[PDB]
């Protein structure tokens, strides 16, 4: 009975998982685009300052500019802590950005996140019970 | 560096970590069996 | 001699006479018996004039008993002349019928304890609600204060950026103000270390925010004269009752 | 994390409403009042 | 860290597939983007007399 | 963090009594020590070369 | 049966653990080298600037 | 420092004369750094790529 | 510093932190035996 | 061991401990024969004609 019930729940899981894989690779490509764009800004700032140090200005022109850019980004990370209640940490911010893209894509594509999530919970909750029932130490089966 | 050296020596490692998981499974089973054979109280998950 | 299962393997290190080697013999406790041990001892060398294992009583022990039974005591290791007193380092009906007795009387006891536990849960929810009403208001006021502290910290950052921004570009030189604008950063570093050594707690922003939130919350509960010990006592009691009611789901 | 132990994907993360507008409404005037007391301090410091 | 709780050794952590090429091939042309947008910006400030020197 | 899994609220965490004025009473005289050692190092640097 | 299987798996460990210890030391030496090489890069980047 | 049972952690492990080997690797590479800095300075002082004034 | 003082005053830290594990194990086992759910 | 061994294992151990033995049995206090698969603890309830 338990293995037929768990295979019924896997059968109900089967379409929603594929839909989640599609929306997840969409949101993953979007957040990878965001990561490479952050690297892009990180590069083009250095190109701007590479020009403005030697090629057409001096160092004493752009030294306070670089200083206030670093102080402004140090303030902006505190602003990020003000916006969402967590510090700017790279895997943590990547998790928030990816999962925000996930909920945006699931709101657009309109598939059941809750019937995915409740049922995916019930998969592991019944599987733990089957695992405890098949214990080689707590004899139920012969 | 470890997977580099193991592939250089062609170290089979699936058998190794499968063996280590089996040994850890056996030791957790002995640690659960500590209860009914000494304290004589029922068991856990 | 020495039988050391620091490896997990009890490995006897022993010699025969007229031998070069203090030979070490690795043995399993439960599956390696005396017989296959003497198989190892007869393939290792040629000292098979006589070799055996005797009792401390001197009786010949069985040649097929397990070493786990052997090394539980000392013995006489038998070579042709000398004797190794090898020293290794190191009711039932009632339990069954008690388990049998409780097996008859689990289900009615659980069915009674379910009603008793739901009664305790309901009574403590009744006792917890009017303290919860004051707790929500005190938490709202402390959250407002901590939120204004967050916005005042951002205010400090923006005001400091403005006062550093104006002088260097409109009034004074960057050459004569760069030291001061470094020492504010070094003072911020010293202030971070001061928060660490003052509070025994690392200066990170969520932990600092929660620190100030708890201080404002206990200030507000002190000023409104809230009974915090009753409140978290009843929260712990209801959490324990919910854990027990989760236990009764099987 | 993204999923929980059971594969449970964590729900939509909490944002505060108009938060970029709320921080942009606060960064500007405090920068401006720092400009103001910058004038007040600069005209008065070496005046003494 | 190195091993599991069991003492088993973790699988090989993945590197990005041709990742070292794909990073510098985005780094260097965007350094040129920072070159171009700055050599245009300095000329834009030189045209309208807002520039500092 | 502010609320344990039971739903309880954590107690008032330990504050070092007068520790803020301990910091203030250790930073200032050691800053004066830095003041003294700057002069007494620069003078013997410049005068005994 | 479990204490039988435990020592069976212990004896099955016994030849392969030595090869694992060799590979482990052989890679740990390289990791020590790359840590001290990172400190070497840091000291050289201090000196060429100083 | 204190575990769940109230017990105390083992000794914080040290290394084989860490201060001496740290100093003995930081100082000669500092000398190699100042040597190659002087060598690079002379090498592009020879050509017209240098900039002391 | 605590292990330095331990090597100084020599107070059998191994016996102490063995006995802490023992007393916590026995205390959890007694609370396990005092289940409010099962007759004991 | 009473908890693990049967009569047949003890009798094969008694068999292999010598070689000049061919017939072994464990009888009851009565004349009847205790089998091979009988547990030792059931045999150690009372005496027996070896």
């Amino acid at each position: 009975e338990l293995i037929e019930r768990l295979e019924d729940l896997k059968e109900q899981l089967a379409p929603l998982e594929k839909v989640r894989i599609e929306i997840s690779r969409k949101a993953e490509k979007r957040t990878t685009l965001v990561l490479w764009g952050g690297l892009a800004y990180m590069a083009t700032q250095f190109g701007i300052l590479a020009r403005l140090t030697w090629w057409e200005y001096s160092w004493d022109i752009m030294e306070p500019v670089t200083y206030f850019i670093t102080y402004g980004s140090a303030m902006a990370m505190y602003a990020y802590f003000v916006m969402t209640r967590q510090e700017y940490v790279y895997p943590e911010a990547r998790d928030r950005q990816y999962l925000l893209f996930f909920h945006k894509g699931a709101k657009k594509s309109r598939f059941d996140l809750e019937k995915y999530n409740q049922l995916k919970d019930a998969i592991a909750q019944a599987e733990m019970d089957l695992k405890r029932l098949r214990d080689p130490l707590q004899v139920h089966l012969p | 560096f470890f997977h580099k050296g193991a592939k250089k020596s062609r170290f089979d490692l699936e058998k190794y970590n499968q063996l280590k998981d089996a040994i850890a499974q056996a030791e957790m089973d002995l640690k659960r069996l500590r209860d009914p054979l000494q304290v004589h109280l029922p068991l856990r998950q | 001699v020495t039988v050391v299962y620091q490896n997990g393997l009890p490995v006897i290190s022993v010699r025969l006479p007229s031998r070069r080697e203090r030979c070490q013999f690795t043995l399993k406790p439960i599956s390696d018996s005396v017989g296959v041990f003497l198989r190892q001892l007869q393939e290792e060398d040629r000292g098979i004039d006589r070799v055996a294992i005797y009792s401390p009583d001197g009786v010949r022990v069985a040649a097929s008993t397990g070493i786990d039974l052997l090394l539980l005591d000392d013995f006489k290791l038998v070579i042709n002349d000398l004797t190794y007193h090898v020293r290794p380092p190191k009711n039932d009906v009632k339990t069954l019928v008690q388990q049998l007795y409780t097996t008859l009387c689990i289900e009615q006891h659980q069915l009674n304890k379910e009603r008793e536990l739901i009664e305790r849960l309901e009574d403590l929810k009744e006792q917890l609600a009017p303290l919860e009403k004051v707790r929500i208001e005190i938490s709202r006021k402390a959250e407002k204060r901590t939120t204004l502290v967050l916005w005042g910290g951002l205010a400090y950052m923006a005001t400091q950026f403005g006062i550093l921004a104006r002088l260097t570009w409109w009034e004074y030189s960057w050459d004569i103000m760069e030291p001061v604008t470094y020492f504010i950063t070094y003072g911020s570093a010293m202030a971070m270390y001061a928060y660490f050594v003052m509070t025994r707690q690392e200066y990170v922003y969520p932990e600092a925010r929660d620190r100030q939130y708890l201080l404002f919350f206990h200030k507000g509960a002190k000023k409104s004269r809230f009974d915090l010990e009753k409140y978290n006592q009843l929260k712990d009691a209801i959490a324990q009752a919910e854990m027990d009611l989760k236990r009764l789901r099987d | 994390v993204i999923v929980t132990r059971s594969g449970a994907i964590l729900p939509k993360p909490v944002k505060m409403s108009f938060g970029l507008l709320r921080v942009f409404s606060i960064v500007i005037p405090f920068l401006y009042v720092g400009t103001l007391i910058s004038k007040n301090f600069a005209a008065l410091l070496e005046e003494h």
